[PDB]
């Protein structure tokens, strides 16, 4: 008989129970986070696995449906989302050991302990402390010692676990008809629907290389400038012919270069824009911050947050034994419940964090009309892009001036704009090559092109070739540097942090295009521009209902993820660097080493 | 904790007629295979209970609805309302509607 018409009844039956079950589970998790106490633990757990106990049969029941002839795009998409069996494709004896090995790597990576040889009774962890040892310090011996200790006492035991984790994950992918698990990560970034918007899993590999060669000159110039500043700070330790070490970047893995901003200040006479003291003088509390964050969203055209968010959600000051987590998060519990979990203070960083959380919350309610299974973004890089857009547009000095927070008689010039631009670049453009390198290495080690013995040497060689960083100490095959990272052993995709950035400026540019502004991209604001409210909403009101290839068409001119505005956002910085590093050779040579 | 005492019909072969109330609890059969009063491969329960909670947003809260439908059969009218009247003024030539 017919199968297409009887799948709708099953979909509705599943969704009706899933809505309130997920609502109750999320409410239990929210209660546990808001109240850090034993009473709210078991119940939360009593929900969690219970949802899993409900997610299997609905996945188990999604095998009798031959999803190869249903002509309804939305119904087919929902059935395909429900048809993924997950980890229920391998044998139980291997599944239990995979779960055990995942648990043990999660526990071991979070309990790294390194003791100084001179004082063997003082071991530290990834918690601030050992992190603070090199987070803010001007030294070469202690930073290198901490790096070596971390990569020898946390980078050694994770390697054998990762060795079997790779093969088991690849075999699971093969059981899921994936030749490699990179395809599993690239399944979401792929659509097989309307003609003309088709995308393939293998297209991402070539397209990312296509979109990475246009920023190489700017990254080389910034690398040369950072190297020259390091020479001015660390004499006779960084070779002009070579490049900078890994521990001197500012982070143990080079993910962020913010720690090196103080050592690479172009013009120290002009201070950075700070109005925190002004906020204190103006008596700005958490409520004032939260209501000022609302004006920016409502001046573009976005609706107002409904009643209950100010009441049900925790806002500030957990205070006494009623402990709550201060990590800023936005929770969409469903059935019209949206909440924020953050600790507010008087800080422009806190203002930007509140704006980011409001952007996430607005994006979440934007696709609220979608069913339970479709209230998700097209890709992982859309939520963060939307959140960062409002932080970008609220960092303009014009916005602070217009909201009565900066002096109307301000005399901002090119020097302070360049300083803020470089401060921003040390965080945004300085992490794209490292994320690229990590994702590429993970994909190529999951593909099995290299043997088991060619693991560390190739990783380090590509680090010198792409990032332009040499080895602080020689590394043998028994070590494992990638395993000493959060998103390498927790099964988290790392390309998520890359494409989003490629969108952000793009979106901003398009939003700037819909801003009636002339001049630099960084200065233009989406505030006081209602026309951009609906256009952005076109991507907000879709979510998973439409493919990302189709989604990237109502705001930006081209659906391709070509990184055009990156070279123009830092245009004053680029033309200043062209007039700065004339006497320093740009690039790096992969023969010089700190150890020899 | 979720008020599950309010139920709504979710599955039925055909729609309701105007001013019709159906309280049938037969196991709906979306597919072709008959079920002997049990759920299964294509059989589901027509009635589903709500999970209303005070934390539910606007549009998901419980809402009491009363519909007053007037009938005007040829029998003499019985439901007639406001009989607003004026004051009694006498000793003046006036028109009246007692």
């Amino acid at each position: 008989s017919t199968i297409e018409e009887q799948a709708k009844t099953f979909l509705d039956k599943f969704n009706h129970e899933a809505e309130d079950l997920f609502y109750q589970s999320s409410l239990a998790s929210w209660n546990y986070n808001t109240n850090i106490t034993e009473e709210n633990v078991q119940n939360m757990n009593n929900a969690g696995d219970k949802w899993s106990a409900f997610l299997k049969e609905q996945s188990t029941l999604a095998q009798m449906y031959p999803l190869q002839e249903i002509q309804n795009l939305t119904v087919k998409l929902q059935l395909q989302a429900l048809q993924q069996n997950g980890s229920s494709v391998l044998s139980e004896d291997k599944s239990k050991r995979l779960n055990t090995i995942l648990n043990t790597m999660s526990t071991i990576y979070s309990t790294g302990k390194v003791c100084n040889p001179d004082n063997p009774q003082e071991c530290l962890l990834l918690e601030p402390g050992l992190n603070e040892i090199m987070a803010n310090s001007l030294d070469y011996n202690e930073r290198l010692w901490a790096w070596e200790s971390w990569r020898s006492e946390v980078g050694k035991q994770l390697r054998p676990l990762y060795e079997e984790y790779v093969v088991l994950k690849n075999e699971m992918a093969r059981a899921n008809h994936y030749e490699d698990y990179g395809d599993y990560w690239r399944g979401d970034y792929e659509v097989n629907g309307v003609d003309g918007y088709d995308y393939s899993r293998g297209q991402l590999i070539e397209d990312v290389e296509h979109t990475f060669e246009e920023i190489k000159p700017l990254y080389e110039h910034l690398h040369a400038y950072v190297r020259a500043k390091l020479m001015n700070a660390y004499p006779s330790y960084i070779s002009p012919i070579g490049c900078l070490p890994a521990h001197l970047l500012g982070d143990m893995w080079g993910r962020f270069w913010t720690n090196l901003y103080s050592l690479t200040v172009p013009f120290g006479q002009k201070p950075n824009i700070d109005v925190t003291d002004a906020m204190v003088d103006q008596a700005w509390d958490a409520q004032r911050i939260f209501k000022e964050a609302e004006k920016f969203f409502v001046s573009v055209g976005l609706p107002n947050m409904t009643q209950g968010f100010w009441e049900n959600s925790m806002l500030t000051d957990p205070g006494n034994v009623q402990k709550a987590v201060c990590h800023p998060t936005a929770w969409d519990l469903g059935k019209g419940d949206f909440r924020i979990l953050m600790c507010t203070k008087v800080t422009m960083d806190d203002f930007l964090t509140a704006h980011h959380e409001m952007g996430h919350i607005q994006y979440d309610m934007a696709y609220a009309a979608q069913p339970f299974l479709l209230r998700n973004g097209a890709n992982e890089g859309f939520h963060e892009a939307v959140g960062e857009i409002m932080s970008l547009s609220a960092a303009t000095p014009k916005h602070l001036k217009s909201i009565g927070l900066l002096s109307p008689d301000f005399q901002e010039d090119n020097e302070t704009e360049i300083n803020f631009l470089l401060k921003q670049a040390l965080t945004i453009v300085g992490t794209l090559p490292f994320t690229y390198m990590l994702e590429k290495w993970r994909w190529m080690v999951f593909k099995g092109e290299i043997p088991k013995d060619q693991w560390m040497k190739k990783w380090w060689e590509m680090k010198r070739e792409i990032v332009g960083v040499v080895e602080p100490v020689p590394h043998d095959e028994t070590y494992c540097d990638p395993a000493s990272l959060f998103h390498v052993s927790n099964d988290y995709s790392f390309i998520r942090y890359y494409t989003r950035t490629l969108y952000q400026f793009q979106f901003q540019e398009a939003l700037c295009q819909a801003a009636k502004h002339e001049g630099p991209l960084h200065k233009c604001d989406i505030s006081n521009s209602t026309e951009a409210g609906q256009k952005l909403f076109n991507m907000l009101r879709l979510g998973k209902s439409e493919p990302w290839t189709l989604a990237l068409e109502n705001v930006v001119g081209a659906k391709n993820m070509n990184v055009r505005p990156l070279l123009n956002y830092f245009e004053p910085l680029f033309t200043w660097l062209k007039d700065q590093n004339k006497n320093s050779f740009v690039g790096w040579s992969t023969d010089w080493s700190p150890y020899a | 904790g979720g008020n599950y005492n309010y139920l709504y019909r979710l599955f039925r072969k055909s729609n309701l007629k105007p001013f019709e109330r159906d309280i049938s609890t037969e196991i709906y059969q979306a597919g072709s295979t008959p079920c002997n009063g049990v759920k299964g491969f294509n059989c589901y329960f027509p009635l589903q209970s709500y999970g209303f909670q005070p934390t539910y947003g606007v549009g998901y809260q419980p809402y009491r609805v009363v519909v007053l439908s007037f009938e005007l059969l040829h029998a003499p009218a019985t439901v007639c309302g406001p009989k607003k009247s004026t004051n009694l003024v006498k000793n003046k030539c006036v028109n009246f509607n007692f």
